[PDB]
């Protein structure tokens, strides 16, 4: 019923037509309701953020100076630093935590990282578009102090007054980082959740963001905490295995398409699946990660994200206690078989 | 606690 | 093959015949090997105890002064204190921890406790034998300072030099208690395990003791820790539900029949099912519970009882964390479904 | 610890 989805595409100012159309969105087996698109001055948006519910802010001017960013401009002022760059034979970019790749030997990586100079990525990209290849690239690099003076100028022009104040009103911890993300159309970052508050600032291109609340942990089936893909869903949204993951048939998402100038508040613990529209061109995004507020001095009923916190801790403790993360599953099963199930 | 993240 | 069981019944001194015969033992679906019966001076027995494996000591003189105990003698020197007495319409005496009876409302007790004077129990017993009723009684009362002078004399005559030294050589903690157990023939105390070291001193009658090592946790299915029957098996040995408890088909026990003068070492965490032989007459036993040695400063591989310790703690912590022990199961299932199973 | 009883 109320599964509108992203809603009717927005009309770009100056009768320039629809910014995008449904045919650029991929097809999924689950329904979704729309994420509210509001003005930062709108009281509702502040209520949504405080209550940790997603919202799309349209007029923050958060990264106004970056709206002009494009491959050329960047490959001219970003510097000569090294930029992490992932690759993939498919559109899906599953992330792997390398420090955990030891716990699992029978794990075969699908997207390899590769440091390089911006001009190399831009070239490798152009080269990829040359022979009309199928390979896909996704540059994801934290912004360090090694960036050109211009980029630094642009950075200073971000609306710090607005975000810092947001950080203040929510009691959040410190900004841990700003990841710069440049990706090819069709690219997909599979559903996953974070332990930090996220302000996702779109700059170039359009991105479809599908979010699931913490209480859908049961339908999303995250990998084991000690596994490299910790925090990611094991469910393949394109070919879901309902035998292994029955409750994915019950998953209900919240979606929206963000474009140049939109800022999406992705609350801590909320799953998010993000895809760059098909034939939409490269996309550029800069996000802002903040440690969440501290843990209260607790109150029941417990919130969904708190139970997720508990489960993660249990898995961690058992891994240390048993001296081997591989024993976690067999111990958990022994504990519940014929006792709690 | 146990209800804490990281 | 080597499933001898208790072995051929022992021959009582003075050609008084077999102390008991197989027909007094109940029938079970699992095999068993015999628990070794040795002399306290036998080096092997000391090795078994140190390695925490069960053993039957035949000549400790642990409770020599009590070998003369019988209903009359006791109902003449035990005192006027109160003695806990359980009842049951069946031969099975499942135990219920009352402090936990609040966590589960949908729990209907099967054996009710009832304080009374020794002479009342002896009378109630005689009365029960009068009308040839079916009710069964099992007196289980800790020995306090309110016992007659004679019983106190007898108590002092126990071989403290032997047991105290055992306590010394094993690094055990302190003797927590001595439970006096008087029961009717056919009575059964269902399989369960303890967190303390146990010296089970038989005094009158014969008892069949079936033990299972800690590593058979998977086949015995203990009730949830917060449940009243914590530490007991949910499996009904007389009519085992293989659908709910599949690995009970894999259970392998160690058994033996103890009689007047035998002392059975039931190591901490070892499951024990204890039954008074059918038509064997009332039985009397006094046990000795000691806190185990302290926890080392750990080493892998981990021992079976250590994993049991871990699982109990996990269940306890989650019960507190969630603020309701009833949420433990649903949380554990959410954690493993489609992730660790 | 966690490997402790009670
Ligand atoms: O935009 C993407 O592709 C990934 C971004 C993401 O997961 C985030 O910013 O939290
Ligand atoms: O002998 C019985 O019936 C119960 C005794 C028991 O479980 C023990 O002494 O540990
Ligand atoms: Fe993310
Ligand atoms: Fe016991």
């Amino acid at each position: 019923a109320v599964a509108s989805g992203s809603g009717e595409p927005r009309e770009e100012a100056g009768a320039l037509g629809p910014a995008w159309d449904e045919s650029q969105l991929r097809s999924y087996s689950f329904p979704t309701r729309p994420i509210p698109r509001l003005s930062q001055s709108d009281p509702r948006a502040e209520e949504l953020i405080e209550n940790e519910e997603p919202v799309v802010l349209t007029d923050t001017n958060l990264v106004y100076p970056a709206l002009k960013w494009d491959l050329e401009y960047l490959q001219e002022n970003i510097g000569n630093g090294d930029f992490s760059v992932y690759s993939a034979s498919t559109h899906k970019f599953l992330y792997y935590d390398e420090k955990k790749m030891a716990n699992f030997q029978n794990f075969k990586p699908r997207s390899n990282r590769e440091e390089m100079k911006f001009h190399e990525f831009v070239e490798k990209l152009q080269d990829i578009q040359q022979r009309g290849g199928e390979e896909r690239l996704y540059l994801q690099q934290t912004l360090n102090d090694t960036v050109g003076r211009k980029i630094v100028m642009d950075f200073l022009g971000f609306n710090w007054n607005w975000i810092n104040k947001q950080q203040g009103k929510r009691g959040w911890g410190q900004l841990t980082s700003n990841l710069l993300l440049i990706g090819m159309e069709g690219n997909v970052t599979p559903a996953h959740y974070a332990e930090q508050q996220n302000f996702f600032a779109q700059i170039k291109g359009y991105k479809r963001c599908i979010l699931f609340p913490p209480d859908q942990f049961e339908c999303l089936y995250p990998y084991p905490v000690h596994h490299p893909c910790d925090r990611q869903s094991q469910v393949d949204f394109d070919n879901p295995d309902y035998e292994r993951f029955p409750n994915f048939q019950n998953v209900v998402g919240y979606e929206t398409v963000v474009g140049p100038g939109d800022v999406l508040y992705i609350p801590m613990y909320w799953w998010h699946h993000i895809e760059s529209l098909l034939n939409g061109g490269i996309t550029i995004t800069v996000n802002f990660w903040y440690k969440g507020a501290p843990t209260p001095k607790i109150e029941y009923p417990l919130k969904a994200h708190q139970k997720v916190a508990i489960m993660r801790n249990i898995e961690k403790m058992l891994g240390e206690a048993l001296g081997n993360p591989q024993e976690v599953g067999p111990l958990l099963n022994t504990m519940i078989k014929g006792r709690y199930n | 606690q146990l209800t804490s993240y990281d």
